[PDB]
């Protein structure tokens, strides 16, 4: 599914738990102009490869912190997947193509309010109802 | 500090004035104030226009000996 | 750590200071079995002089804790 | 509103009369 | 004296300032119950 | 509500409701909070900044 | 730390410290209560903590009362 | 998951999506502000809670909020 | 008045402690002169001297004139902070001011807290005293 080499480390006891092969796991591909050394999310040092890599991650948050790091190395190509325990991989940062801090067209506004937030209604309003007080 | 220097004297010791007066106004002799039901002339204590305070011996029957916990001395 | 020395050595010379001025030093090196060692004198203001106590060799002060004394005799 | 504030100072040296009444009663200046 | 000016905003300064008038007001304590001891309360005539 | 003009916020869920703050520019896009007001006291963020609407402010003068 | 300390003052002075006869024998100061009282957590409550803190609560009025403030104002 | 709203007094200076360790916010077109854009919290299932985005918010009591609800494992941020 | 009060004069106890009586300062008849001021205070049945803060002007060296004493003093420190606080906001550089102070302004401040009454007075009367309930911030009920 996923082509990339795997960072020259040897080993940690900070990685992935049995989470990873019943419940979900995560991937962060990555491709570097050069052989370098970075810092692992489970800790510890590891040498990345000079071409395409890949480094099998269990959060989410991993590859996130991962990926801030890995723009201090100037490489801003890397891509998150999650993968399930049938096999299946689906590929979500960025989800959209272009990073989420610039704009895209064809986004939409999920969970915007049109009001501000003192204007929520009171809990007693609400009471008995089953919607939040923030509810649309 | 000043009982720790050897000068117990020099205590800020503050007399309950206000509930000594309540106490002496409901019969006990103690203090000395004179007042409301410690006063045998006053009006409160007689009842003046009636005379049926039916309580009032016993009661200061009880307020006046120091065998109980009714209106400890402070 | 120039400063730093600088502030443990007045700590240092203040207590054989007070040692010299301050203590029954010369009368505890007389009898060391029954004089307890003492430095600090504590002036008389609101009945403190309490605090200075019959320490011995005919002094008043505070029983001091810190072995100065048995420093001192060694040195 | 009430810039004399006449009622709720009405209750309020109604209250201070009853302090002054009891007070009274502890000076012995009423036996 | 343009260091003098220094040193007197050095001086004006909140924990200066008072360690300097807290221990003339100390000062002022110490040495009033020094002179006159033990007053629990204003003696009357 | 001018550039300069000493106004008073209206907003209840502001730090600064009911305090005298200072406009520092208005924009005439149509959006719904273009006023920009400074203060000097500062939020527990440590911003002195915020965008109003005309109605949330009154002027001060 | 805490418990390095009370072992330590507990330990020399009911095991170590103390006066010696001129028959030869050792009356400790605590009397050898260690081996059966330091056994137990009432054993430290009672025996230790409020034994030997007889000396500070009973200090106000003599030379000692300054301890027995620091042992308030640190409480 | 938890529930992470925008509020109409964004002015999308993106902070909160530059702050947000597992990625739910994005920025989106809009017309409402100077800057013309918006926040959106899409994926709110990978929303851990941290607040960080709260953080970052400069505006006078944050036009993002994140209302905690239920607990998932990725909500709890368990690696096992 | 309550619970067994005497003269300190009359009372044995009291001159059972005014013999062994520790100096409180240098001199040596400090503890003869405490209990010789100490006498015209009443007495508990201990020995020791118990105020009487009813507010009789038999018993006002008690409590009224240090009461008198320190609302004076205290109103001076709360009038001259204040006074201060509201001389440096014209300043536009006023928490500089706070944490290094202005003696050429604080200086003539603490000068005139003397008649902190009258300027107290005088401004609670002209309405300078206090803001509007509607000036200040509150929060959202
Ligand atoms: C205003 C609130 C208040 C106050 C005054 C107290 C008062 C007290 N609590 Mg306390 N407590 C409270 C709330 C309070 N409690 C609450 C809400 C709780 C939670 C339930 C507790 C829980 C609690 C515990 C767990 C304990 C206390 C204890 C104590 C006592 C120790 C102090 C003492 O003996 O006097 C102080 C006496 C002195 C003689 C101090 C004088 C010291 C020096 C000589 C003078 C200092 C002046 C000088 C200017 C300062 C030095 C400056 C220097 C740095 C230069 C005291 C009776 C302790 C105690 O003793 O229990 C037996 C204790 O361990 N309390
Ligand atoms: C907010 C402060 C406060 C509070 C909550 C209490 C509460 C109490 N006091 Mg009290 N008291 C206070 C201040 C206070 N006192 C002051 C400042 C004094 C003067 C030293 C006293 C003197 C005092 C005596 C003599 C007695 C009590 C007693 C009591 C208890 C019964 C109720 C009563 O008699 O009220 C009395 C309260 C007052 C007379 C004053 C009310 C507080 C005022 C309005 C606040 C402003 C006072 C002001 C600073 C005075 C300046 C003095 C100057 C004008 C000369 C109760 C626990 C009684 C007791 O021991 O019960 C067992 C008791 O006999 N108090
Ligand atoms: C560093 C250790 C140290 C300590 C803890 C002490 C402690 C003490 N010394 Mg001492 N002393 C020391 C070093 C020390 N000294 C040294 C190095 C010398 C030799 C110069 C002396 C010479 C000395 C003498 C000659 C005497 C003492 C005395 C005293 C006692 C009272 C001091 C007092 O009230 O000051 C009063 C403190 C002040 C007035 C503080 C002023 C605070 C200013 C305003 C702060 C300035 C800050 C800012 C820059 C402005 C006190 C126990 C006296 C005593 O009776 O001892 C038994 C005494 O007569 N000391
Ligand atoms: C309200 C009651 C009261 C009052 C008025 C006092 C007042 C006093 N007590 Mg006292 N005391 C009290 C209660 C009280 N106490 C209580 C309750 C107890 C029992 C716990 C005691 C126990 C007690 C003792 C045991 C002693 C005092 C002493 C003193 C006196 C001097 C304080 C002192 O040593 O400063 C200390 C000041 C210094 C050490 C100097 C200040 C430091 C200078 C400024 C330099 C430090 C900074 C500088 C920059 C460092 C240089 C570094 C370099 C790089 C430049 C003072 C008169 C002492 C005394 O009598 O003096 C002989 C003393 O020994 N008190
Ligand atoms: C408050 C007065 C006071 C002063 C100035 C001293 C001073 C001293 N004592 Mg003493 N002592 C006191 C009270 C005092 N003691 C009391 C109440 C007792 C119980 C009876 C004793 C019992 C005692 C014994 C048993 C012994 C001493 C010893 C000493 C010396 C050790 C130096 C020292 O203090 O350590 C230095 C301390 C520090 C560096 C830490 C103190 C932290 C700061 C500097 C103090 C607070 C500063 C300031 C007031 C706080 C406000 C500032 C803050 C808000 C920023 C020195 C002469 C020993 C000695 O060798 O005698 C010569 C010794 O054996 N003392
Ligand atoms: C409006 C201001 C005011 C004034 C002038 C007084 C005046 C008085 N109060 Mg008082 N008091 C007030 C407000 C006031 N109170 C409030 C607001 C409360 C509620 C907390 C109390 C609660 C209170 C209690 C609980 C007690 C007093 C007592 C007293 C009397 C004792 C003072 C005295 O003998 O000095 C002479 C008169 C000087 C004005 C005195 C008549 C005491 C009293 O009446 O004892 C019999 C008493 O025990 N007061
Ligand atoms: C601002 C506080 C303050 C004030 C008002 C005073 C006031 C006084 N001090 Mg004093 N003093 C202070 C701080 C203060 N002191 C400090 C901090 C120290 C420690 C260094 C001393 C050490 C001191 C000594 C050693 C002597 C005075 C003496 C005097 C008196 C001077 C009498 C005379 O002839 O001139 C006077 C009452 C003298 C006095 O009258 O005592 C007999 C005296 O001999 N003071
Ligand atoms: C808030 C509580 C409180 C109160 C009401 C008092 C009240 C008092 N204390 Mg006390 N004390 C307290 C806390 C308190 N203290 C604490 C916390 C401690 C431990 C550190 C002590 C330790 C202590 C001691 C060791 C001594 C006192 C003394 C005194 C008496 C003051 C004598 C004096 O100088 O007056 C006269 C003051 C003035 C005339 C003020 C003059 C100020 C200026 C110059 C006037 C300006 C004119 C305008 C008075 C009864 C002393 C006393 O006499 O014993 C009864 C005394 O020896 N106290
Ligand atoms: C300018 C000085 C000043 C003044 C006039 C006031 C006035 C007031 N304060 Mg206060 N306050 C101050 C400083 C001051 N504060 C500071 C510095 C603190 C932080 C410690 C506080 C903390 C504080 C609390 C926590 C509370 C008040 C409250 C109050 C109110 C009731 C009176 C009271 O509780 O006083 C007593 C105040 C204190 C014991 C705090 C310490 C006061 C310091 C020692 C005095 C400051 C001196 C100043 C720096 C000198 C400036 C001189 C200038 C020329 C350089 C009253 C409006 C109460 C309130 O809201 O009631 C409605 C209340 O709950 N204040
Ligand atoms: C006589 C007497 C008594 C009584 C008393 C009383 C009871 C009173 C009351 C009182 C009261 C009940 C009062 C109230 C008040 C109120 C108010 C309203 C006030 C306020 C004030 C102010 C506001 C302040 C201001 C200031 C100044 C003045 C200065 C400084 C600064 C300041 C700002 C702080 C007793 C028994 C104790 C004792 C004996 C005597
Ligand atoms: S709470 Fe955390 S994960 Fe959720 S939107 Fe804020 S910063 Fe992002």
């Amino acid at each position: 599914t996923l082509s990339g080499k795997t960072p020259l480390f040897a080993g940690s006891t900070g990685g992935l738990l049995t989470k990873a092969v019943e419940e979900e796991k995560y991937a962060i591909t990555w491709t570097s102009p050069k052989a370098q050394v970075f810092e692992l999310p489970t800790g510890g040092a590891a040498t990345m490869h000079e071409g395409e890599n890949l480094l099998y991650i269990a959060r989410k948050e991993y590859g996130i912190a991962l990926g801030g790091q890995l723009r201090k190395f100037k490489i801003t190509n890397y891509k998150i997947y999650r993968i399930l325990p049938s096999g299946e991989t689906t590929f979500i940062h960025p989800a959209d193509g272009v990073f989420p801090e610039k704009v895209n067209a064809g986004r939409e506004k999920v969970r915007f309010n049109a009001r501000s937030i003192g204007e929520n209604p009171n809990p007693s309003q609400v009471k008995f109802s089953g919607k939040a007080t923030y509810d649309a | 500090v000043v009982v720790a220097f050897g000068t117990p004297e020099k205590q800020i010791l503050i007399e309950p004035v206000f509930a000594q007066f309540i106490q002496a106004a409901h019969g006990k002799v103690l203090y000395g104030l004179d007042t409301l039901l410690s006063n045998p002339d006053s009006v409160a204590y007689t009842a003046y226009p009636n005379y049926a305070n039916v309580w009032l011996p016993g009661w200061l029957d009880a307020i006046n000996s120091g065998t109980n916990s009714l209106f400890l001395t402070i | 750590h120039f400063g730093h020395l600088a502030v443990v050595t007045i700590w240092l010379s203040g207590m054989i200071f007070h040692g010299a001025k301050f203590s029954n030093y010369e009368a505890w090196l007389s009898d060391p079995l029954n004089v307890r060692p003492s430095a600090q004198v504590v002036w008389p203001i609101v009945g403190q002089d309490i605090l200075n106590g019959d320490v011995g060799g005919g002094f008043h002060g505070i029983q001091i804790t810190s072995g100065l004394f048995q420093v001192w005799r060694g040195w | 509103a009430k810039p004399p504030y006449t009622f709720r100072t009405g209750w309020a040296l109604l209250l201070l009369a009853v302090n002054f009444l009891v007070a009274a009663y502890y000076f012995h200046i009423i036996q | 004296a343009d260091q003098s000016s220094y040193l007197i905003k050095f001086i004006s300064t909140a924990p200066v300032a008072a360690t300097i008038w807290l221990t003339i007001t100390a000062g002022i304590l110490i040495e009033f119950n020094r002179f006159f001891p033990d007053l629990l309360f204003h003696p009357l005539p | 509500v001018q550039r300069g003009s000493k106004v008073r916020i209206l907003r209840p869920e502001s730090y600064w409701f009911q305090d005298v703050g200072t406009v520092a520019s208005v924009d005439q896009s149509g959006i719904k909070y273009p006023v920009i007001v400074r203060f000097d006291k500062v939020n527990y963020a440590g911003i002195n900044t915020n965008n109003f609407a005309v109605d949330e402010l009154i002027e001060v003068e | 730390l805490s418990i390095v300390i009370f072992h330590f003052s507990w330990k020399m002075q009911s095991d170590v410290w103390g006066t010696v006869d001129a028959a030869g024998n050792v009356s400790h100061i605590t009397g050898g209560n260690f081996a059966q009282s330091a056994i137990t957590i009432n054993g430290w409550l009672r025996d230790f903590l409020w034994a030997q803190a007889s000396q500070v609560i009973n200090s106000y009025g003599s030379a000692l009362s300054a301890y027995g403030l620091m042992f308030l104002g640190a409480h | 998951s938890h529930t992470v709203k925008i509020y109409d007094t964004c002015i999308g200076c993106t902070q909160c999506v530059r702050a947000c360790p597992t990625d739910v916010l994005e920025m989106v077109p809009w017309d409402g502000c100077k800057a013309a854009q918006v926040a959106s919290s899409p994926r709110t299932e990978d929303c851990v809670g941290c607040k960080r985005c709260e953080t970052a918010c400069p505006t006078d009591f944050l036009s993002i909020r994140v209302y905690l609800g239920a607990e998932t494992t990725r909500s709890m941020g368990l690696a096992y | 008045l309550g619970a067994d009060l005497t003269p300190c004069a009359e009372n044995p106890a009291f001159q059972a402690l005014a013999k062994n009586a520790r100096n409180t300062t240098a001199d040596p008849q400090s503890g003869q002169k405490r209990f010789e001021r100490y006498s015209q205070a009443l007495c508990g049945p201990e020995g020791y001297p118990h105020l009487i803060v009813d507010g009789r002007l038999d018993r006002a060296g008690d409590f009224l004139i240090p009461s008198i004493l320190f609302l004076y003093i205290a109103g001076w420190i709360g009038w001259v902070g204040r006074a201060y606080l509201q001389a440096i906001k014209k300043d536009s550089d006023t928490e500089q001011k706070e944490i290094q102070l202005d003696l050429g302004i604080a200086l003539p401040i603490i000068a005139t807290g003397f008649a902190w009454p009258a300027a107290a007075v005088k401004e609670l009367l002209s309405g300078e005293l206090t803001a509007k309930d509607s000036e200040i911030t509150v929060s959202p009920r």
